[PDB]
């Protein structure tokens, strides 16, 4: 129940990893979804893979 | 390395989160590329009972 | 009449099969994936539907 602007994230150029599966990252602004229950944590770099 | 995973749910139900876009006018009885609630396609629309 | 109707009914229902693709709807793949990745899903639908 809120507007998702994915250009703010995608075009910020701070995020070293942008990996999208099943969806292209440039069309996230185009599709509407039921929900996007996001998750958050802190990990090591070598384990980001 | 700070990590967020965004899992998007694309199911057959009303959408809550949607990308920035502009809703336009509705044309009836004429062949149109249409997008209702994320459902995209091409066809003509008729009033239904 | 029954056999011919069954043959077409089976042909219609095969359109809802994924054949390994992420979605059986061709428009859903095009709206979600870029051509470098949208195509790979489409050949999976083309192979099954052909």
């Amino acid at each position: 129940n809120c507007v998702a602007d994915y250009s703010v994230l995608y075009n910020s150029a701070s995020f070293s990893t942008f990996k999208c599966y099943g969806v292209s990252p440039t069309k996230l602004n185009d599709l509407c979804f039921t929900n996007v229950y996001a998750d958050s944590f802190v990990i090591r770099g070598d384990e980001v893979r | 390395y700070r990590v967020v995973v965004l899992s998007f749910e694309l199911l057959h139900a009303p959408a809550t989160v949607c990308g920035p876009k502009k809703s336009t006018n509705l044309v009836k009885n004429k062949c149109v590329n249409f997008n209702f609630n994320g459902l995209t396609g091409t066809g003509v629309l008729t009033e239904s009972n | 009449v029954n056999q011919n109707a069954q043959a077409l009914n089976t042909l219609v229902k095969q359109l809802s099969s994924n054949f390994g693709a992420i979605s059986s709807v061709l428009n859903d793949i095009l709206s979600r994936l870029d051509p470098p990745e949208a195509e790979v899903q489409i050949d999976r639908l083309i192979t099954g539907r052909l």
